[PDB]
C-alpha cells in the first residue's frame, strides 16, 4: 500500500542492525577461540621447555585444556568482600571485558582489508592499552587490600615507561612509514624486514615487545613470587578470566603490530635470497 | 577422543602388522588404553 | 659526528646536479608552500603562477604537459 | 559533586565527549591527539589520587549555602546579557538543498596536491611560520625541567 | 523436564571441573616439598591439569600439606572460608593427616579434620610423588562422579523425579 | 592471501615470547625505570637522530 | 552527463588527444594570478565546449568493448588506480584511435592473454606502489 | 685485563678490519646514491619524451 | 645496515616518486572533463538558487 | 656522579613533623600463605613506597 | 541545540565559574584546570573550523 | 490513559508518517536510503532510480 | 623483482604470466636493435648512464674482489679447520660480489632502454611501456 | 609584533618568574636556640607558589581566550594590521556587534590586571610580596 | 579515527558481553554457597587485614611522573615535523636539531640531578 | 629397523596439535573478516586515506552526486519534511 | 620402507596444502557466483554507446571474437 510502506522504514532497518550484531559476535567468537588456542600454545610451550609433557589428558592427547578452564572459569563462583565497594568491584572487570573484546577492531589482515577504515591504528592500540593499563590499576585500587595496592602502584610504574617507550618507538617507525596505518610499514617493507634498519636497536625492540605483553623481565603487575598474584589477588572466576583472556588478546595483538611493522608485515621474506634478486626488469 | 593413532604413526611397518595380527579395535583400543606418546603408540621402534 | 659528516656531505653535494643538489640547501616544497613563500617577493622573482600548472612561471619545467 | 575519584571521573567522561564533538567536526587528528594526552595526564592524576586522597573521604561541604547566596543570580545575569555570537547561524536555519559549494571540486588544484597526510598544516605552522613559537616553547620546557627539579630538591 | 538437559549439562561441567581441580599453592613441610616434587617435570601433574593457584579466591583443590600448630589453625580456617566454591580438600603427610610423630605434641593441632573439612586423606610420611598423584586422581575421580550420583528417584517414565 | 604469511610470523613472534617468559627472569621496578630513564631513552634518540642525518645524506 | 566515474575517466583518458583545442581553451580560460581557481561562472562556454567534445568522444568502437569491459574490471578491482591499470588503458586508448590495428594486434594474441583479465589487488600487490 | 700480545694483536686486527668496513660502507652508500641519481636521470628522460609541450599562460592573468 | 636500509627505503621513495609522476601525468590528461562537469554542475545549481533568491527578495 | 646523600636518609628529629615518616605506613604482611614467605613465616614489614622500612618476623607458626 | 560557537563561548565561561564554584581543594583545582585547558583547546579547533586559519589550529 | 497521551500518540504517529511519506515518496531514488524499500539491483549509467 | 619494470607494475592486481609474449618483445627489440646496429648516427645518438665496458668490468671483477675479501675475512678471524664456517663466509662474499655485478648490468640495462627511449618507434615504445608484444608485431611475427 | 608572540614570551617570564620564586631559601641561619626540639610551620612560600601558579593559570587562560577571539575577528594578530582593521570597522561599519569587542577588551584588560595584579585584584600581590626576600621582591618589581 | 560504525560495534561488544553474563548465570545455577564468618573478608595471606581504607602510598615516582608527562608534550610537539619529512628544508632541519638538542638536554639535567631515582 | 624422528624432532613435535588449532582459529578469523569486508562492496574497497586528493576526488564523485547534488537539484517547497529529522549537511557545522 | 622425513612430511602436507586452499579462497562455495557477477559486471555492448564510424559492426565484432576465441 502507498499509505503502508511507510511505516515500515526503520522497521525493515533494524534487520541490518541485527545482523550486523551477529556478524560482530561470530567475529568476537572466532577471536576468543584463537585467544585459547593462543593460551594453549603457551602452556604446551612452557611445559617443553621445561622438559614436561603438559596437558595431555584433557579429552585426546589435551587437544581440549582451554575449552576446559573457560568452562569451569564460568563455573566458579565468585563473592564480593563486604569491605569494598560493590558498584566499583563489580564494574571494573565488565569495563575490562569490554575494553578486551574492542582490540579486534583496530586490527588489519591484509591490504585494506580491516573490519573499519581507522587511519589512526596506532593511536587507536595506544588508547586501547592506556585503558586498559587504568583498568588494571583500579581493580587493584578497589582492592582494597595492600598486595592489589602494591600491584597497581608497579603497574603504573611500568606504564609511564611503557608509555615513553611505545611512543619513542612509534616515532622511530613513523619516521619511515610516514603513516599511522599499519599499511603504509608493509607497503615499504617488501624490499627487506623493518628490523634490518633497526638491528641495532633489535635488543630494544625485544625489550619494547616483551613490555608491550606485560611478560619478564616486564612481568611486573604479576609478581608471583613478590606480590602473590597480580591485579586479581582478591579477583576470581569471572574477573581473572576476562582479565587473562584480555592480557592474551594483547598479546597477540602486540605481536601482530610487531610483525606488521618490524618482521616484514605479511610479506614473504626474501632478504635470503637478495643476492640472487633482481631489481628491474628491462623487458 | 578420535585419533589415537595419527597417519605418521599409521605409516609403518608395525601399525600393519599390529593391525593384521591383532586387529582394528585392538590397534585402535591400545591408543585409548595406555597412551604416554603418540610416537610411543606400540612402541618406540618401527620395525615392529 | 653524524650531523658534522651530514652538513660536509651536503656541501659537497654542490658538484652535484641542479636536481641532485643538497635539499638541504635547495629547498623542494609542495605547490602551496611554494606559492605562499615565493609571492611578492623580490629576493626570488619567480615571476607569474600557472594556475593551470600551479608553479610559478620562473621555475624549471613549468607547465610542460603532453604534446 | 565533592568525591575525587568521581570528579576524575567526571572529567575523563567530559573529555571523551569533548573528543566526540570534535570528531562531529570532522577534526579526527586532534580529537585523538588530545585524547592520548588526556589519558596520560588522567593516569597521572589518578596516581596522584591514590598518593594523596587514597581513603577518598571529601571535605563535609555543603553547596546550598554558595549556590543559593550569589552563584545562582551571578550565573543567572551572566547568562542573560553575555552573548558574543554575531553571525554565527544553526545548521537547520535554511534547507540545505541551497548550498552548492561542497559539491564543487578542484580536479586540476587535487592533480596538482602530492599531499597525504592531514599534518601538512601542522607542519607548515609549527615548523615554517611559528618556528620563533615552537623555539620559545622548548625553552619554556626546558626552564619548566629545571624548575620542576629545583622544587623537588 | 528440566533433568534431560540437566544430565548432559552435569556431565559437561562434572568434565570441566575436573580438568581444572587446580591445587593451592599453600605448602608448609617435607610433606608439601614432596608435593612441589610432584610438580616437577617428571612428575607431570599438567597432564591431568592441576596447576598451582597463590589466591584462594580463585583457587579449588586445597593442598593441606604441613604440620598444622595453634598459631595457624585460625589463619587456616580463614583459607578455607575464603576458598572460593566449589572446593575440595586434600591433607598430605601424616602431620596433616593425624599430627603424625607430633600426635602428642602441645603445639599441634592433633588433627586437620577438627579444624576445616578434608575431603581426602595421603597416608605417607612423607608421601611419595606417585602416592599424590594417586590421591589426586582419586580425588578427581570422586568429584567428576560425584555430581551425579543418582541422589534423585527415577519415576515411571525413567525420569528422575 | 597475505593473512597466512601474517598468522605464522605472528606465531614465531608469541612463541618467542613464551620461551623468553619462561627463560628469564624479573628486574627490579627502580631497575628497570632508570635503564629506560638513563639509558634506553637516550639510545632510541641517538638512533632517531642518526637515521635522521642518514636521511638527510641520502635525500 | 549520465556516466559512472571510472567510465567518464577512461573515455577523457581516450579523448585526452583528440579534444585538444576544447581542452586547452578551457585551460587558459581557467588560468588565474593565485592557485585559488576561478569562479566557474567565468568559463562556462568553454566548459560546454570541453562537456560536448566529451560526449561526442565517449562513443568507441565495437571493437574496443572488452578492453572497455577489462579496464573498467581493473579500475574496480583498483578502486581507480589508472596506473595500476596502464596497460590495459593504453590498449584501449589504442583501440578507440584505431579499431582495425587494434583488430590486428588482437588477431596475434596468445594462449595467457586470451583467457579472462581476473584482477585481484589483495593477492597480487605489485612493485612499490604508494597506492596500496 | 692483562690481555696476552696474542689477544693483542688479535684485538688490533679487529680494530683495523672494523675502520676498513665503515670505509667500505660508506664508499658503498655513496655509490648507491650515484646510481640512484642517474636512474633518477634516466627515468626522467624517459618521462619527459613526449611531454616536452610548453603553453605560455594567458595574459588575464596579471603581475 | 641502518645506512643501508636508509638508502634502500630512498631509492623506494624515488621509484614511487617515479610512478606518482606517472600516474599525475595520466590524472592531468583526464583532468578537463571532470573539471567541465564539476562547473556545469556548480553553475547549473548558481542558475536555480539565484532565481529563487531574485523571485524571493523582489 | 654528584652526592645524593639526602635523597636516600631521612631521620627523625625530636617533635620535628616534618622529620617524622609523613605517610600512612603500609602495614603489610609477609603472612603464612604467600608463595615467598617459605609457609611458616608471618614478617610484618612497615614498608614505605615498596621499601621495607621496619621488620618483625612474627615465627613460631610451625613450631612443633 | 544552540550553536556551536555559543556553546563552546558558553561553556567556557561556565568551566571559569565553576572553578569556583566547589570547595578549595588543590587537586580538585588541578582537575578544573586541566578541564578548562581541554575546552580552551576545543575552542580553539572549532575556531580554526570556523574560519580556516592554520594559526588558531597550531 | 489521558486526553494528553492520545493527543501525544497521535501527534507522534502524524510525525513518523510523514516524515517516512516524505523520505520515501519525496526524493530522487539515486541513493540507497531505504532496506527493503529501495531496490538493490546494480547500476550502471551515473543516475538510476532506486 | 624488488621494483620491477620501470614503466609498469610487475603484477598489480593481475599477475601476467605469458612467455610467449615476452620470448616476441625480446626478439623484437633484439632485431630492431640490428636493424640500425651499423648506423653511426643511431650509435652516437645512443648514450647511457654506464659505458658497456664499465659494465663489462664490473660484472666480471665484483664476484672476484668479494671473494678476495671472504677469503681475507677467513684469514683474519676464522680457524681454518672449520670447512663448513669457511665454504659458508667465502659463498656469501661471492655471492654479494654477485649481486653487485648483477645491479651494476641491469643499471646499464635500464640507462639503455631509458635514456634511448626516446629513439624508439612508436609501436616500439608502447610494446615497452605496456610489456604487450602485441603493439609492434612486425618486428617480431617475421 | 603578533599578540601570539607576546603570549608565549610573557608566558616564558611567567615560568621563569615562577621559578625564581622556587628558588627563595626555605631555611636560615639564626640564633633562636629555643626552638629545637619544636616544629614552627611557615606556611609562606606554599602559599607564594600557590597564589602566583592560580594567578598565572587565570591569567593564560583568559590571554589565549582574547587571542582566539581577536583571530578570528579579523584574521590576523599582528600590531599594526589589527589596528588598521579596526579603525577601517569604524568607518565602514562592517561589525556593528559592540558587544563582541567590549567582550574581548574587557577579557584583555581583565587579563593584564590580573597579570600585574592591579586593583581591585591587590590582595594576591600584597601576599606575594610578605613572603619573599629583599633581593627576590626588587627583582619582581623591576620586571613588573 | 572511528565512527558510528564503531559505535555499533561497541554496541555489539556490550551485547556480548551480555551473552557472556547469562553464561556466567547459567554456570552459577549449578553451585550452592554457605555464607561463612569470614567468606566476605579481605584475603591477607590467613590474617585479618589491619586497614580498610587507609592504604597509602609513598608516591617516590612523582617527578618521574612530571618527566613522562613533559617528555611526551615534546614528542608530541616533535611528531608533527617527522610526519612530512619528505618536505625538510634548511630552517625545518634547524628546528628539529633545536628540539632535539633541546630534550636531549633537558634529559641530562635531569640525570645530572639524580632526580630519576627514587627518594625515601 | 627403527624409523623414527629424532629425538629433538620428536620434542618440538609435541605440539603439532594446538599449532594446527591455532592455525586454523586465525584461518577461520581472518576468512570471516575478508568475508564480512568482500560481501557488502564485491570487492576489498581500498581506504580513502591510502587515495591521493585526485584519487579521492574522482572515487566519491558518484556518491556525491547522487545523495546530495540530485535533492539540491529538483528541491520543492514542500518537499522538506515538517520535522528536523532531515539530511545532515556535507560538512558538520 | 617409510623414512622419518618421508612420513613426518604427510603430516606437514596436510596442515599446509588444506591451509593454502583456504588462505586462497577465504570465499568458499561462492566464487562461481562471484565470477557470474564479474561476467554480469561487463557492460554489453547495448549498455554502450557505438561510433556511427565503427571499422567492425556488432556481428562482425562477434564472430572475430568467437574466432579469436578470447575468454573476456
Ligand atoms: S607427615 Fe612426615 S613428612 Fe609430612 S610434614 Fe610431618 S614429619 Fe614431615
Amino acid at each position: 500500500g502507498f499509505w503502508i510502506a511507510p511505516l515500515f522504514v526503520n522497521i525493515l532497518s533494524l534487520p541490518l542492525y541485527l545482523v550486523m550484531l551477529v556478524y560482530n559476535i561470530v567475529c568476537m567468537l572466532l577471536i576468543t577461540l584463537v585467544i585459547a588456542s593462543i593460551t594453549l600454545i603457551e602452556r604446551k610451550v612452557l611445559s617443553l621447555v621445561q622438559r614436561r609433557v603438559g596437558p595431555h589428558y584433557v579429552g585426546y592427547r589435551g587437544r581440549l585444556q582451554y575449552i576446559a578452564d573457560a568452562l569451569k572459569l564460568f563455573i566458579k563462583g565468585i563473592v564480593v568482600p563486604e569491605g569494598s565497594n560493590k558498584f566499583w568491584f563489580v564494574a571494573i572487570p565488565s569495563a575490562a571485558g569490554a575494553i578486551c573484546y574492542t582490540f579486534w577492531i583496530n586490527s588489519m589482515w591484509g591490504p585494506s582489508v580491516s573490519i573499519f577504515d581507522l587511519e589512526y591504528n596506532l593511536v587507536y592500540a595506544t588508547i586501547l592499552s592506556i585503558l586498559f593499563s587504568f583498568c588494571i590499576m583500579l581493580t587493584g585500587y578497589f582492592s582494597k587490600s595492600k598486595y592489589a595496592f602494591m600491584a597497581s602502584i608497579r603497574c603504573a610504574i611500568l606504564m609511564l615507561n611503557i608509555e615513553i617507550f611505545l611512543g619513542l618507538l612509534v616515532i622511530n617507525l613513523i619516521f619511515i612509514s610516514e603513516s599511522f596505518c599499519f599499511s603504509v610499514f608493509v607497503i615499504y617493507q617488501e624490499i627487506i624486514w623493518l628490523i634490518f634498519i633497526f638491528f641495532g636497536v633489535s635488543g630494544l625492540i625485544f625489550i619494547t615487545f616483551l613490555l608491550e605483553t606485560n611478560r619478564a623481565p616486564f612481568d611486573l603487575a604479576e609478581a608471583e613470587s613478590e606480590l602473590v598474584t597480580g591485579y586479581s589477588v582478591e579477583y576470581g572466576g569471572f574477573y581473572f578470566a576476562l582479565y587473562y583472556l584480555g592480557e592474551y588478546f594483547h598479546l597477540f595483538f602486540f605481536s601482530m603490530v610487531i610483525s606488521i611493522v618490524l618482521f616484514g608485515g605479511w610479506e614473504l621474506p626474501n632478504f635470503l635470497y637478495l643476492f640472487l634478486l633482481n631489481d628491474f626488469n628491462i623487458l | 577422543g578420535l585419533w589415537s593413532w595419527t597417519i605418521n604413526q599409521m605409516l609403518t611397518p608395525k601399525f600393519w602388522v599390529h593391525l593384521r595380527r591383532e586387529g582394528f579395535i585392538k590397534t585402535w583400543t591400545r591408543g585409548h588404553k595406555a597412551s604416554r606418546h603418540a610416537h610411543y603408540v606400540g612402541g618406540n621402534r618401527t620395525d615392529g | 659526528f653524524c650531523l658534522l659528516f651530514v652538513l660536509a656531505d651536503a656541501w659537497g653535494r654542490e658538484k652535484y646536479a641542479q636536481p641532485y643538489k643538497s635539499q638541504i640547501l635547495h629547498g623542494r616544497q609542495p605547490f602551496g608552500h611554494t606559492f605562499v613563500q615565493n609571492y611578492r617577493n623580490q629576493a626570488t622573482d619567480l615571476g607569474r603562477w600557472n594556475h593551470n600548472f600551479a608553479c610559478y612561471e620562473k621555475q624549471p619545467g613549468c607547465g610542460r604537459d603532453f604534446d | 559533586n565533592n568525591n575525587l575519584y568521581y570528579i576524575l571521573l567526571y572529567i575523563f567522561l567530559e573529555i571523551v565527549f569533548f573528543g566526540l564533538f570534535l570528531c562531529l567536526y570532522q577534526l579526527e587528528l586532534f580529537t585523538g591527539f588530545l585524547w592520548v594526552a588526556e589519558f596520560a595526564i588522567v593516569f597521572i592524576a589518578v596516581v596522584l589520587l591514590f598518593y594523596l586522597n587514597i581513603d577518598g573521604l571529601h571535605l563535609k561541604y555543603n553547596h546550598n549555602i554558595n549556590n543559593v547566596l550569589y552563584y545562582t543570580p551571578s550565573l543567572v545575569l551572566f547568562l542573560i546579557f553575555f552573548n558574543i555570537d554575531y553571525f554565527s547561524e544553526l545548521e537547520l536555519f535554511l534547507p540545505l538543498e541551497l548550498s552548492f559549494i561542497d559539491i564543487y571540486d578542484d580536479y586540476y588544484e587535487g592533480f596538482n596536491n602530492s599531499i597525504m597526510n592531514d599534518f601538512t598544516p601542522l607542519t607548515l605552522s609549527y615548523y615554517s611560520i611559528n618556528s620563533a613559537e615552537f623555539i620559545i616553547i622548548g625553552l619554556l620546557l626546558l626552564l619548566g625541567s629545571v624548575a620542576c627539579v629545583n622544587l623537588y630538591k | 523436564r528440566v533433568d534431560y538437559i540437566v544430565t548432559p549439562i552435569n556431565a559437561v561441567v562434572s568434565w570441566a571441573r575436573q580438568g581444572s581441580f587446580w591445587p593451592l599453592t599453600f605448602g608448609l613441610a617435607c610433606c608439601a616439598v614432596e608435593m612441589m616434587h610432584a610438580t616437577v617435570s617428571r612428575y607431570d601433574f599438567d597432564r591431568f591439569g592441576v596447576i598451582f593457584r597463590a589466591t584462594p579466591r580463585q583457587a579449588d583443590l586445597i593442598l593441606v600439606a604441613g604440620t598444622l600448630t595453634n598459631k595457624m589453625a585460625p589463619g587456616l580456617r580463614r583459607l578455607y572460608e575464603q576458598t572460593l566454591d566449589p572446593k575440595w580438600v586434600l591433607s598430605m603427610g601424616s602431620c596433616a593427616n593425624g599430627g603424625g610423630y607430633y600426635h602428642y605434641s602441645y603445639s599441634v593441632v592433633r588433627g586437620c579434620n577438627r579444624i576445616i573439612p578434608v575431603d581426602i586423606y595421603v597416608p605417607g610420611c612423607p608421601p611419595t610423588a606417585e602416592a599424590l598423584m594417586f590421591g589426586v586422581l582419586q580425588l578427581q575421580k570422586s568429584l567428576y562422579r560425584q555430581i551425579n550420583e543418582g541422589e534423585k528417584k527415577y519415576n515411571k517414565k525413567d525420569l528422575t523425579y | 592471501m597475505p593473512y597466512f604469511v601474517l598468522l605464522f610470523k605472528i606465531l614465531i613472534f608469541c612463541v618467542v615470547a613464551i620461551a623468553t617468559r619462561g627463560t628469564l627472569p624479573r628486574y627490579r621496578f627502580d631497575q628497570f625505570t632508570q635503564l629506560n630513564w638513563k639509558h634506553f631513552i637516550y639510545i632510541w634518540l641517538g638512533f632517531l637522530v642518526f637515521n635522521l642525518c642518514f636521511v638527510t645524506f641520502f635525500i | 552527463m549520465n556516466t559512472k566515474s571510472f567510465e567518464v575517466l577512461i573515455h577523457s583518458q581516450y579523448a585526452f588527444d583528440v579534444c585538444r583545442e576544447q581542452v586547452y581553451n578551457f585551460e587558459d580560460c581557467r588560468q588565474t594570478d593565485t592557485p585559488l581557481p576561478k569562479d566557474p561562472i567565468h568559463c562556462k562556454a568553454q566548459a560546454k565546449e570541453v562537456l560536448s567534445c566529451y560526449k561526442e568522444a565517449e562513443k568507441m568502437d565495437p571493437i574496443c568493448l572488452s578492453s572497455f569491459n577489462d579496464s573498467r574490471e581493473c579500475m574496480f578491482k583498483s578502486d581507480g588506480n589508472l596506473y595500476n591499470c596502464k596497460t590495459w588503458i593504453n590498449q584501449y586508448v589504442t583501440c578507440q584511435k584505431n579499431p582495425a590495428a587494434f583488430a590486428e594486434f588482437l588477431e596475434a594474441s596468445t594462449a595467457e592473454q586470451l583467457k579472462s583479465k581476473k584482477f585481484d589487488f589483495v593477492k597480487n600487490r605489485g612493485h612499490s606502489d604508494k597506492y596500496l | 685485563l692483562k690481555h696476552s700480545a696474542t689477544v693483542l694483536r688479535e684485538i688490533k686486527k679487529d680494530t683495523i678490519m672494523m675502520i676498513l668496513f665503515i670505509i667500505g660502507g660508506f664508499t658503498y652508500c655513496y655509490h648507491m646514491r650515484e646510481t640512484r641519481f642517474q636512474l633518477d636521470d634516466d627515468f626522467n628522460e624517459y618521462v619527459n619524451t613526449n611531454k616536452q609541450t610548453f603553453r605560455p599562460i594567458p595574459d588575464h592573468v596579471k603581475l | 645496515l641502518q645506512m643501508w636500509g636508509v638508502g634502500k627505503i630512498i631509492e623506494i621513495k624515488k621509484f614511487m616518486k617515479r610512478r606518482d609522476i606517472e600516474l599525475k601525468g595520466l590524472q592531468r590528461k583526464a583532468a578537463p572533463f571532470m573539471q567541465s562537469m564539476n562547473d556545469v554542475r556548480h553553475l547549473a545549481l548558481r542558475e536555480r538558487n539565484d532565481m529563487l533568491y531574485n523571485e524571493l527578495l523582489s | 656522579m654528584n652526592r645524593s646523600i639526602f635523597q636516600l636518609w631521612k631521620p627523625e628529629s625530636p617533635r620535628s613533623n616534618v622529620n617524622s615518616k609523613q605517610i600512612k605506613t603500609m602495614n603489610v604482611n609477609f603472612g603464612p600463605q604467600h608463595p615467598a614467605a617459605h609457609g611458616v613465616l608471618r614478617l610484618i614489614l612497615q614498608l614505605n613506597g615498596e621499601i621495607a622500612e621496619r621488620f618483625d618476623p612474627h615465627i613460631g607458626l610451625l613450631h612443633r | 541545540m544552540l550553536t556551536w560557537i555559543s556553546f563552546w563561548s558558553l561553556i567556557f565561561w561556565l568551566i571559569l565559574i565553576i572553578l569556583v564554584l566547589k570547595p578549595k581543594n588543590f587537586i580538585s583545582i588541578l582537575f578544573m584546570s586541566e578541564l578548562t585547558w581541554l575546552a580552551l583547546y576545543c575552542l580553539s579547533l572549532l575556531f580554526g573550523a570556523i574560519y580556516c586559519d592554520i594559526t588558531l589550529l597550531s | 490513559v489521558g486526553p494528553l497521551n492520545i493527543v501525544f500518540a497521535g501527534v507522534a504517529f502524524l510525525m513518523f508518517y510523514e516524515n517516512n511519506y516524505k523520505k520515501l515518496y519525496l526524493n530522487p531514488r539515486y541513493s540507497y536510503t531505504m532496506p527493503y524499500l529501495q531496490s538493490a539491483k546494480i547500476t550502471k549509467n551515473l543516475y538510476e532510480k532506486l | 623483482t624488488n621494483f620491477g619494470s620501470p614503466f609498469r607494475n610487475t603484477d598489480s592486481g593481475i599477475v601476467i604470466r605469458d612467455p610467449e609474449n615476452e620470448k616476441r618483445l625480446k626478439l623484437a627489440f633484439q632485431n630492431f636493435w640490428k636493424s640500425k646496429q651499423e648506423d653511426k648516427e643511431f650509435q652516437a645518438q645512443i648514450k647511457t648512464a654506464v659505458s658497456k665496458d664499465t659494465v663489462n668490468f664490473m660484472f666480471y671483477a665484483s664476484p672476484l674482489f668479494g671473494a678476495l675479501l671472504g677469503k681475507t675475512y677467513i684469514d683474519m678471524f676464522c680457524n681454518p679447520r672449520y670447512f663448513y664456517f669457511r665454504a659458508f663466509t667465502l659463498s656469501m662474499f661471492a655471492l654479494a660480489g654477485y649481486c653487485v655485478g648483477n645491479g651494476f648490468r641491469n643499471r646499464y640495462e635500464h640507462s639503455l632502454y631509458t635514456r634511448n627511449y626516446h629513439l624508439f618507434p612508436k609501436d616500439l615504445q608502447d610494446a615497452l611501456v605496456n610489456g604487450d608484444a602485441r603493439y609492434c608485431i612486425s618486428w617480431w611475427k617475421q | 609584533n603578533t599578540l601570539f608572540t607576546f603570549f608565549f614570551l610573557i608566558e616564558l617570564v611567567s615560568c621563569a618568574i615562577f621559578y625564581k620564586f622556587i628558588v627563595s631559601k626555605i631555611s636560615f641561619k639564626n640564633s633562636n636556640y629555643k626552638d629545637n626540639y619544636f616544629s614552627i610551620f611557615s606556611k609562606n612560600y606554599l602559599n607564594v607558589l600557590f597564589y602566583q601558579y592560580w594567578s598565572s593559570f587565570f591569567s593564560s587562560v583568559m590571554i589565549g581566550f582574547c587571542i582566539i577571539y581577536l583571530f578570528s575577528l579579523t584574521g590576523s594578530t599582528e600590531w599594526s594590521i589589527i589596528n588598521f582593521i579596526v579603525a577601517s570597522n569604524n568607518q565602514i561599519n562592517y561589525y556593528t556587534n559592540n558587544i563582541t569587542l567590549l567582550f574581548i577588551c574587557l577579557t584583555l584588560i581583565i587579563g593584564f590586571i590580573i597579570k600585574l595584579g592591579i586593583a581591585p585584584i591587590q590582595l594576591y600581590k600584597i601576599e606575594i610580596y610578605k613572603g619573599l626576600p629583599f633581593l627576590s621582591i626588587f627583582f619582581y618589581t623591576t620586571f613588573y | 579515527m572511528g565512527d558510528a560504525v564503531v559505535i555499533h560495534l561497541i554496541q555489539n561488544v556490550l551485547i556480548f558481553g551480555i551473552i557472556f553474563w547469562l553464561l556466567t548465570w547459567g554456570a552459577e545455577y549449578f553451585y550452592t554457597v554457605k555464607q561463612q564468618l569470614t567468606k566476605k573478608q579481605f584475603y591477607e595471606c590467613g590474617f585479618k587485614s589491619i586497614s580498610e581504607l587507609n592504604i597509602q602510598i609513598n608516591f617516590n615516582f612523582f617527578m618521574l611522573a612530571v618527566f613522562l608527562i613533559l617528555y611526551d608534550v615534546e614528542f608530541t610537539f616533535l611528531f608533527p615535523v617527522l610526519f612530512n619529512f619528505s618536505m625538510f628544508s634548511t630552517t625545518e632541519l634547524f628546528l628539529a636539531f633545536f628540539f632535539i638538542f633541546l630534550i636531549l638536554v633537558s634529559l641530562l639535567y635531569d640525570w645530572l640531578n639524580n632526580v630519576l631515582s627514587w627518594s625515601a | 629397523v627403527n624409523t623414527a624422528y629424532p629425538t629433538p624432532l620428536k620434542t618440538i613435535l609435541k605440539t603439532t596439535p594446538a599449532f594446527v588449532v591455532y592455525f586454523v582459529f586465525g584461518l577461520g578469523f581472518s576468512t570471516v573478516i575478508y568475508d564480512v569486508v568482500y560481501h557488502p562492496k564485491d570487492r576489498i574497497e581500498r581506504f580513502y586515506f591510502r587515495s591521493s586528493k585526485f584519487e579521492r576526488l574522482s572515487r566519491k564523485r558518484d556518491e556525491k552526486l547522487r545523495h546530495y547534488f540530485k535533492p539540491a537539484i529538483e528541491w520543492q517547497p514542500w518537499y522538506n519534511t515538517s520535522t528536523n529529522n532531515n539530511t545532515r549537511p556535507l560538512l558538520r557545522y | 620402507n617409510l623414512p622419518w622425513f618421508v612420513r613426518w612430511g604427510t603430516d606437514v602436507a596436510l596442515f599446509f596444502i588444506p591451509a593454502y586452499t583456504f588462505a586462497n579462497y577465504p570465499t568458499t562455495f561462492f566464487v562461481f557466483a562471484a565470477e557470474k557477477r564479474r561476467q554480469r559486471r561487463r557492460k554489453d555492448f547495448s549498455d554502450v554507446k557505438l561510433r556511427d564510424d565503427a571499422a567492425f559492426s556488432v556481428d562482425q565484432v562477434k564472430q572475430l571474437q568467437t574466432k579469436l576465441h578470447l575468454k573476456q
